[PDB]
């Protein structure tokens, strides 16, 4: 929704499913997955951020 | 077409030796065959089942023929306690003269194997007495197998192939396979027992030539129709009855004596006849439950849809299970395998305790062999049931058709199931191993009085409840002033109590701390194997590591070293891992049974009660002590009849070790070695003429794990079979 | 009066907040159970007090000392036991549906309110008709439960008076 | 005590069954 | 500061605490040995 | 026949039972339970069962108890509506 | 009887497996049908 | 040959293409991503199935996926 | 009594085991001079063995046909000393441990360096938490009824849930 806002993940395949992550950047220039989110826990690959579509995030 | 495996174009185009190997391992997976439809799948399964029945009946006919032609069945039935039953002759040109002289036993005049199948006792009990009867049975079975093979061929013709709707006619199949396959079959078997087995046991020869004129009972169906069925229970065989002769014989054909026949130490034939009559009646009544184009009956889809508790704790209840079960062959295959495994375990548990066959329970080797055999088969069947359930989840489950279903809710809270199973497994393992090591340590320091010996109060209480007047509990049938004993006092309580309280039996063996610890070890084994299999089945459709696992199928090697490494991540790998635990737990069970029975047979059961509380006791008093007659099958001084079993013992050890070769060392090393081997072959004169047609490559990862597991299992089974047979037959205990 | 406020040390009432998919009883179920126990305890107090020192009902034998009474009751008067059990079963069956709904908050019937008013009482107006006497019933029932526990404990150890 | 005639007829019936097995397998049709 | 912080590391603290637990268990078994069951 | 709510549709009881009013099923269930319990008690509880004490009537009555349970469930289903 | 094993065991353990493996080897690498 | 699929979650960082040892993957112009590029697998006949591309993927779950299938001389990593 | 077990006080096999242990120790000590350190050690071992056997005889354990004590663990209060009493202690101790651990996890978890505080323990805070475990049951129950013990369904899971 906005920079720095916490969002609950809804991507079923995501390692951070049902977890809270902070939005880093949002691309207003179209794009299918514009909302970059960062989570505290690192996934199995060691990364802690991913791009999601606004439909795949619960706002708060 | 175009190569060996038609059913796989991808494998057909494979230029390596892999094409051959997988061509063997994908043959019976009809679902994956190219150009395969549901109807052809069902018809091919039907024909294959016909072929398998033919194989079973030919195996049985072979057993009968070999016993008749080379056995000593007549000599055995004459004196069934002292002579040893014969399996078949040994025509081995590799034998030396001392071997021929050593393996000549029983009837003699040729080398021979002593049968440990117990088929002699079974055939004697069911009324057979002469080699002619065995031969006639074998000829009948050969004809039956030929008939089944012809039927299998016939039901593949275009005009005789049953339609797809026919296979999925669940109601009629259940009706006929309940009332007909189970009930009418049981009715026929009790008819045999009344007409043949019982008269043969009472010294009267009934055969095809005279069974139509000698009624099994002197009154002859007059009491049956008149309602005076009590007539058939009057005048049973008195305790002073010599089995197979009219000495002390009776006339009853349907009684409820209970207990055991004193002379044979087995069940009364009349009791078996009454049992099977009642079972046949119950099954025949049960088979009229479902409707088959006759108006009356139940429709199972409605039953399943209707059972959804209004409390909502089961969600949508059983809605949609009918479609999943009927449309999925893997789910019903798993259900059948599980039920068969439970029944195989039940047969193993009940034959030893409740001897059904005359003069068995004195042929110790046969009893041990049968128990171990059926327990191992039960373990295999259970593992297969869970494996096919995982397969069903992989390729037959439809999450949209099972929304909020009971089965879907199984996956919804899979984490809880797996975590609590893991907790139970850890709890049992930690504490059982801790108690065993505590006993080992205290006994090691010469302080056996410090052992934690826990009395199995609950099992002993159950034994007392059945009438075991040894623990002084005074509960239920063990106390005279109880409704249960008085109500049952008239019918079967006297014989059952006489059998249970007699210590010359396997009915409710006395138990102590050793039995307690071993039972908790068995619980650990069952829980851990179930944990592995259930985790495989539930995570078959995906995990956090592989959220799209279902897309890779049931059996795939891995998903690469990425994101931490994913070796043995598929459900097939869960089955492969669980096979080791199944073997380990079945081994524990069989070790427990064999050691307890060996100590009882030797006449010093105290040895087990003393030495089963610490592991060194198991290693010394059971494995080290009872293997002496086995490893001495052949020594530099000479050889004896057990030499074959010692050789098989070493062979099983070798195969078991060879399995580690495939289980530890993985493919890359072997592929890099085969590279050099290929180079060497290609660069050799006089051998460049001969060139492989299939490119030689190392075994695939999944294939290698399977082959290692197969070697492990074969070696395990062969070595333990050799041990259990040889020790028992060498020390007669 | 424990402060005239809900006395729930160990907080057994509040666990309905955690849904737990209906595992934990709703307050209505606990309330109905408490009233049932209180009524049973008071009637049992009458029974203990009289039977312990009593001539006993005229009938077959019927010599008992309140601790061995039930076996003698079953042996001497089987028909009586049969009709007692049948009547209690019928009463419990008539209700129970509402009790089953009372495990959750779906009872639809006020806890402890059964169709038993042999003498009509609509005089009360405060809250539930004479809510104060409902409190009186629950209070004397709690005390009766205390009394049954006291007799049962005095059985083994002479606990008090 | 099975005579040679009995063994021979058993072998004949086994041969018939074997031929039927051959045909059934062939009909399963790889 | 640094030395004490090092002493606060997981392995050092685990070793120290397990040594302490083993020590008091050993002493308890030394003063009340062969304690299969609780005194009345 | 999948049903939600608190009471299943009458069609679950089958073509015949589904048409029976609740009081009839209740009385039938009470009669069946009484007969079955009485039969089960007369033989093997109040009297020991022997070879020559097998009464077909008592066997039928004993079998009638599950019929009593089914009829009481059906009566409740009919009662809810 | 007492002569058959000599005739058959060699056939079942040598001749039969030999011919069976020969035919299977021919068919596996036939390269057509 | 193995089947290599690229999903629209890709962020076009090129890492999968770089990691590929058999030059199966490549970059093609795209508009659904910020970088304007997406991975493609035009020539999967040369894919060996090492799954290096998946290992070298930033996206939560493997915008590039490899599914092993029929094996040929090329995909079997055989110099013979 | 229980399952055909005779109390170890009157167990001939128990006394035979005691005699065997003592006599074997005496045979071992017969090869040392009186007063030698080995002799004193063996005499102390003999005394400890006698005390152990006397304590077992006086405790009330049940012997088997083998003469060794057996444990009854069906809940029998007369034999609680064997399993129930120690078990409770265990469930207390471990409980304490567990509770304390959880608290630490939930105390340092609200920091940026939460990981760095697990390899390196905050010994002052760690001891602060550890000293509070003696009331772990009460605190656990209070958290349970207060909803602060369990996380909501909104937590990590897998594709099929
Ligand atoms: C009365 C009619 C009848 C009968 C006798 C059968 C019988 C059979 N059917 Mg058929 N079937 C029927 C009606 C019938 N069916 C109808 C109406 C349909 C249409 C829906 C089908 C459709 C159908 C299909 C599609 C298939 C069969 C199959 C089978 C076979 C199952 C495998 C087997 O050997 O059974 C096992 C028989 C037993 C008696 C074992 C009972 C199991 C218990 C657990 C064993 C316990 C026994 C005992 C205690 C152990 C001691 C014995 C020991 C001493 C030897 C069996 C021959 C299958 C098959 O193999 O085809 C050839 C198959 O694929 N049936
Ligand atoms: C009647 C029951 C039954 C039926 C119809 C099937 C049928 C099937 N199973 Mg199931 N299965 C069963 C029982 C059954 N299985 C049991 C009991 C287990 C537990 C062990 C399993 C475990 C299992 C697994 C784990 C898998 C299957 C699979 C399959 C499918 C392919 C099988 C195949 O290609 O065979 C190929 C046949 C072979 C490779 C032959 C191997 C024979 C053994 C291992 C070697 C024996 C060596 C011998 C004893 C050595 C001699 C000793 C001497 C040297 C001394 C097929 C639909 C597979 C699948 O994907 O299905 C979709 C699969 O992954 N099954
Ligand atoms: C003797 C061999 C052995 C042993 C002891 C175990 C033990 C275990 N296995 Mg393994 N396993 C083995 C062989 C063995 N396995 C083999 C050959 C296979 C086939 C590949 C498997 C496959 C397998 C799978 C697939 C699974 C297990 C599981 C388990 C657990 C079962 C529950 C249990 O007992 O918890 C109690 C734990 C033990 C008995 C382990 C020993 C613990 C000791 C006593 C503690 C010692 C602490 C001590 C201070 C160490 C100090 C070290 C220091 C000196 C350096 C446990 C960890 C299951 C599991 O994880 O359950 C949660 C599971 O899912 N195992
Ligand atoms: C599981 C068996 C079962 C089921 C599903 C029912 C269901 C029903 N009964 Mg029946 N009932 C039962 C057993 C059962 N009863 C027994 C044993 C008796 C005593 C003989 C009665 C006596 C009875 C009467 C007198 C009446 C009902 C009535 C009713 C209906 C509404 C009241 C109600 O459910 O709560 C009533 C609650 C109970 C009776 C408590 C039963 C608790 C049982 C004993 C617990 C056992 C279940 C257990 C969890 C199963 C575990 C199995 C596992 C170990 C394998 C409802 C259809 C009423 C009705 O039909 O009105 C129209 C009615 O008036 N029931
Ligand atoms: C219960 C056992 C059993 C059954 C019923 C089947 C059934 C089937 N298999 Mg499977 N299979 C089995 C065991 C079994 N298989 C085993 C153990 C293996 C090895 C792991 C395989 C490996 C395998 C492969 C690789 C393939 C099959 C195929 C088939 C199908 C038809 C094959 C056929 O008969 O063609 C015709 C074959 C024959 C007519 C030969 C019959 C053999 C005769 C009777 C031998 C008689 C010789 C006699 C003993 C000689 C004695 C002489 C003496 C005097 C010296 C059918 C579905 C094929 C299939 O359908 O795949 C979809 C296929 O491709 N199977
Ligand atoms: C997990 C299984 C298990 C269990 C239940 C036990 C339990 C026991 N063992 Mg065994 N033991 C085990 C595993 C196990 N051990 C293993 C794996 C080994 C090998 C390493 C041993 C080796 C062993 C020996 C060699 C001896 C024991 C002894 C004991 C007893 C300890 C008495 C004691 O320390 O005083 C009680 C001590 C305390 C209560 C101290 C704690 C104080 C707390 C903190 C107080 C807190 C207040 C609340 C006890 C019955 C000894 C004994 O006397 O047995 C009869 C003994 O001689 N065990
Ligand atoms: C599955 C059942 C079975 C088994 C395991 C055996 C096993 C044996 N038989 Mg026997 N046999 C059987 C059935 C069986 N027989 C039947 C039904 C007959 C009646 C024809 C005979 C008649 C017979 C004779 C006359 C002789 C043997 C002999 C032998 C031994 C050497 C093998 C040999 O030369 O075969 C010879 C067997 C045949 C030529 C007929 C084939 C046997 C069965 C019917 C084949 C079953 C195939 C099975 C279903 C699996 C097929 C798959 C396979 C191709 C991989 C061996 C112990 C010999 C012996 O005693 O040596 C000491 C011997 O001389 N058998
Ligand atoms: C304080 C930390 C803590 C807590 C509260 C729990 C609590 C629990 N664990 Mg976990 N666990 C822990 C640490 C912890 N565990 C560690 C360190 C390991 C790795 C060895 C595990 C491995 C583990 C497995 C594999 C399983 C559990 C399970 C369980 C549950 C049942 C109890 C049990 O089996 O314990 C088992 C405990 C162990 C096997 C090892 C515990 C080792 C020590 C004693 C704990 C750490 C103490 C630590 C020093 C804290 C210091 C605090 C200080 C700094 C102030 C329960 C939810 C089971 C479950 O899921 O049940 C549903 C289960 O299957 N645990
Ligand atoms: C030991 C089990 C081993 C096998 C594995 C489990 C398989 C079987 C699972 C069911 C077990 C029996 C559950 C009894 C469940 C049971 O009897 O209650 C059944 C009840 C739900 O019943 P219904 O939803 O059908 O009832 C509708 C209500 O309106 C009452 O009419 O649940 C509860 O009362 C609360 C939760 C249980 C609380 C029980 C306290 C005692
Ligand atoms: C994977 C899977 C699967 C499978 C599963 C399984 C395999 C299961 C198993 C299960 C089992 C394996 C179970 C078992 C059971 C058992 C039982 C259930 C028993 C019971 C018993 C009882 C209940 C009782 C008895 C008795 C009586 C009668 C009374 C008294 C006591 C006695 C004991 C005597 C399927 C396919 C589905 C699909 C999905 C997934
Ligand atoms: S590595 Fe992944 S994110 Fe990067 S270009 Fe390749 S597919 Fe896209
Ligand atoms: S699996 Fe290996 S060869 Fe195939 S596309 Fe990925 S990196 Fe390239």
């Amino acid at each position: 929704m906005d920079k720095g806002s916490k969002v609950r993940n809804l991507r079923k395949e995501s390692y951070w499913f049902n977890e809270i992550g902070t939005v880093v950047t949002i691309d207003k220039s179209g794009i299918k997955y514009p909302a970059l989110v960062r989570f505290t826990k690192v996934n199995y690959s060691g990364t802690n951020s991913t791009n999601f579509s606004l439909d795949e995030l619960q706002e708060v | 077409a175009t190569k060996f495996p038609k059913f796989s174009q991808a494998l057909a185009q494979d230029p390596t030796t892999r094409r051959i190997w997988f061509g063997i391992a994908t043959a019976h997976d009809f679902e994956t065959h190219d150009g395969m439809t549901e109807e052809k799948l069902y018809q091919k399964i039907f024909a294959s089942h016909f072929g398998h029945l033919a194989i079973i009946f030919l195996w049985t006919s072979g057993n009968l023929f070999h016993v008749a032609w080379q056995g000593n069945f007549e000599q055995w039935v004459l004196n069934p306690l002292k002579v040893k039953p014969i399996a078949h002759t040994i025509w081995d040109p590799h034998f030396g003269e001392p071997a021929i002289k050593a393996f000549t036993k029983g009837g003699a005049f040729y080398p021979v194997n002593i049968a440990y199948s117990g088929v002699y006792h079974w055939w004697y009990t069911i009324g057979m007495r002469t080699n002619n009867d065995l031969y006639l049975g074998s000829i009948g079975l050969i004809i039956l197998s030929g008939l089944l093979l012809f039927a299998g061929w016939l039901h593949l013709q275009p005009k005789f192939s049953p339609s797809l709707s026919w296979f999925k006619n669940n109601e009629s199949r259940l009706n006929h396979h309940l009332s007909g396959l189970f009930g009418v079959s049981s009715l026929a078997w009790t008819g045999h027992l009344v007409h043949v087995a019982i008269p043969e046991s009472r010294g009267t020869h009934i055969g095809w030539d005279n069974f139509l004129t000698t009624p099994p009972h002197p009154d002859g169906l007059a009491p049956f129709f008149s309602g005076n069925w009590n007539v058939y229970a009057q005048n049973p065989d008195t305790a002073q009855h010599i089995f197979g002769t009219s000495q002390g014989s009776g006339s009853a054909i349907l009684t409820f004596l209970g207990g055991f026949h004193p002379q044979t130490q087995s069940l009364w034939l009349t009791d078996m006849a009454h049992h099977h009559l009642a079972i046949a009646v119950i099954f025949i009544i049960a088979g009229h439950m479902y409707r088959t184009n006759f108006g009356i009956g139940h429709n199972m889809k409605e039953i399943l849809d209707a059972h959804r508790p209004p409390g909502g704790r089961l969600g949508a209840g059983h809605r949609g299970l009918f479609d999943t079960i009927t449309n999925s062959l893997h789910m019903q295959l798993g259900l059948a395998l599980a039920s068969l495994g439970v029944i195989t375990s039940l047969t193993a548990q009940h034959m030893y305790a409740i001897s059904p066959y005359a003069f068995m329970a004195k042929d110790f080797t046969t009893q041990a062999a049968l128990y171990t055999h059926h327990q191992y088969i039960a373990g295999f069947l259970m593992v297969g049931a869970f494996a096919h359930g995982a397969i069903f989840f992989v390729r037959d489950y439809d999450p949209e058709a099972n929304k909020n279903n009971v089965l879907a809710r199984m996956l919804e809270h899979k984490e809880a199931i797996i975590s609590h199973l893991s907790w139970v497994s850890l709890f049992l393992g930690f504490h059982t191993l801790g108690l065993y090591i505590h006993n080992d340590t205290v006994v090691a320091f010469g302080q056996p009085e410090k052992q934690i010996l826990v009395e199995p109060v609950f099992a002993q209480f159950i034994q007392a409840a059945s009438g075991k007047a040894l623990y002084g509990f005074d509960t239920l049938l063990s106390s005279s002033e109880s409704p249960a004993t008085v109500a049952g006092s008239a019918i079967w309580l006297p014989g059952w109590l006489e059998a249970i309280n007699s210590e010359k039996n396997d009915l409710f063996l006395t138990i102590g701390p050793g039995d307690f610890l071993v039972h908790h070890a068995i619980a650990l084994g069952l829980h851990t194997t179930t944990l592995i299999l259930v985790k495989g089945a539930l995570d078959a459709r995906g995990s956090k590591l592989m959220p799209d696992k279902k897309d890779f199928g049931y059996s795939f090697p891995c998903d690469g070293p990425g994101r931490g490494g994913t070796c043995d991540i598929s459900a097939w790998d869960a089955f492969y891992l669980s096979m080791f635990w199944m073997l380990n737990t079945i081994g524990w069970v069989t070790f427990y049974w064999h050691w307890k029975h060996v100590t009882i047979w030797q006449g010093n059961p105290a040895q087990f009660n003393e030495s089963s509380n610490y592991l060194m006791g198991w290693l010394r008093d059971y494995l080290w002590l009872n293997s002496s007659p086995l490893i001495n099958g052949y020594n530099p001084y000479g050889m004896n009849s057990l030499s074959v079993w010692a050789w098989m013992f070493l062979f099983g050890h070798l195969v078991w070790a060879t399995g580690f070769m495939f289980l530890i060392s993985w493919r890359g090393y072997w592929q890099e070695l085969i590279e050099t081997l290929v180079w060497a072959h290609e660069r050799t004169p006089l051998a460049n003429l001969i060139s492989w047609k299939d490119k030689p490559v190392a075994l695939s990862i999944v294939q290698a794990r399977l082959v290692g597991l197969a070697h492990f299992t074969v070696g395990y089974i062969l070595t333990y079979a050799a041990f259990v047979i040889a020790s028992t037959a060498g020390k007669f205990g | 009066e424990t402060g005239n406020e809900p006395w729930d040390p160990m907080g057994f009432s509040q666990m309905y907040k955690v849904n737990s998919l209906g595992i934990n009883p709703h307050p209505q179920w606990l309330q109905e159970s408490e009233i049932k126990h209180g009524r049973t305890a008071m009637l049992a107090f009458v029974g203990t007090l009289v039977i312990h020192a009593g001539i006993h009902i005229p009938g077959l034998d019927y010599t008992t000392d309140w601790y061995n009474s039930f076996p003698e009751f079953a042996a001497k008067n089987p028909l009586g036991l049969a009709q007692v059990m049948a009547g209690l079963t019928i009463w419990e069956g008539h209700y129970g549906t509402e009790a089953g709904l009372m495990w959750t908050g779906e009872g639809t019937r006020n806890p402890g309110e059964l169709g038993f008013d042999p003498l009509n009482l609509m005089k009360g107006k405060s809250e539930a008709d004479v809510n104060t006497m409902k409190l009186k019933e629950i209070k004397n029932g709690r005390l009766a439960m205390i009394a049954m526990a006291g007799f049962a404990s005095e059985h083994f150890i002479p606990g008090s008076v | 005590m099975v005579t040679d005639t009995q063994v021979f007829i058993a072998l004949v019936l086994a041969l018939i069954s074997a031929l039927l097995a051959i045909r059934l397998g062939t009909k399963l049709y790889v | 500061e640094n030395f004490l912080k090092y002493l606060s590391t997981a392995p050092v603290l685990l070793a120290a605490w397990m040594t302490f637990t083993a020590g008091f268990i050993i002493e308890a078994n030394r003063f009340y040995p062969d304690a299969l069951t609780f005194p009345a | 026949t999948y049903w939600e709510g608190k009471a299943p549709p009458s069609k679950v009881l089958g073509p015949v039972v589904s048409q029976i009013p609740s009081p009839a099923l209740g009385v039938i269930s009470l009669i069946c339970l009484g007969v079955g319990t009485y039969s089960v008690h007369e033989s093997n509880i109040f009297h020991t069962l022997t070879a020559d004490t097998i009464n077909p009537g008592y066997i039928i009555g004993s079998l009638l108890t599950p019929v009593a349970w089914g009829t009481h469930v059906a009566s409740w289903i009919q009662k809810q509506n | 009887a007492s002569y058959l094993p000599s005739i058959l065991v060699p056939l079942v353990g040598i001749v039969f497996p030999g011919v069976a493996m020969a035919l299977l080897f021919l068919y596996i690498e036939k390269d057509d049908i | 040959s193995h089947a290599v699929k690229i999903y629209d979650t890709c962020i076009g960082c090129t890492q999968c293409v770089r990691a590929c040892p058999t030059d199966v993957l490549e970059m093609v112009p795209w508009d659904g991503c910020k970088a304007g590029q997406i991975a493609s697998a035009p020539r999967t006949e040369d894919c060996v199935g090492c799954k290096r591309c998946e290992s070298a993927c930033p996206t939560d779950f493997l915008s590039v996926r490899v599914y092993l299938g029929g094996e040929t001389t090329r995909s079997m990593g055989l110099a013979y | 009594d229980v399952a055909g077990l005779i109390p170890c006080n009157e167990s001939p096999v128990f006394t035979k085991r005691l005699n065997a242990s003592v006599v074997k120790l005496e045979n071992r000590v017969k090869k040392y001079e009186a007063g030698s350190p080995p002799a004193l050690a063996l005499e102390q071992q003999i005394e400890r063995t006698k005390q152990r056997f006397d304590r077992y005889s006086k405790s009330g354990l049940l012997c088997g046909k083998d003469g060794l004590p057996h444990l009854i663990t069906d809940g029998r209060w007369s034999h609680s000393i064997e399993f129930v009493i120690p078990g409770l202690m265990f469930l207390y101790i471990t409980g304490w441990i567990g509770w304390v651990g959880r608290k630490y996890i939930r105390t340092v978890g609200g920091d940026t360096n939460a990981t760095e505080k697990e390899i390196i323990i905050d010994v002052p805070l760690a001891l602060k938490i550890m000293s509070t475990g003696f009331i772990w049951p009460i605190s656990a129950w209070q958290e349970y009824i207060s909803g602060t013990l369990l996380a909501d369904v909104s937590e990590i899971t897998v594709s099929p849930r």
